[PDB]
């Protein structure tokens, strides 16, 4: 005995995967690359435990 | 730092002897 008209609208909207592209991955594979810099330190300097 | 170190080991290679204790070393002293 009660009906109510509903119209619906469904927005859809795709993120941009530039602005959380950079501030993601380039931090992370900068210090991944050091990492890999820091594997060229002779174990025996000892200054390699502290890097 | 991986070059100068005390690991008891080798020998400084002449061929890159030449080319740095006396080549490199002429170059940078002038």
């Amino acid at each position: 005995s009660n009906s109510y008209a509903e119209m619906k609208f469904y927005v859809i909207i795709r993120r941009r995967p530039l602005f959380y592209a950079v501030s993601l991955l380039l931090p992370s594979i900068f210090l991944m690359v050091v990492d890999i810099v820091g594997f060229c330190l002779p174990p025996d300097s000892g200054e390699r435990v502290s890097f | 730092v991986r070059l100068v170190h005390k690991q008891d080991l080798q020998r400084p290679v002449p061929d890159w002897l030449r080319h740095l204790v006396l080549d490199r070393i002429a170059w940078i002293l002038c």
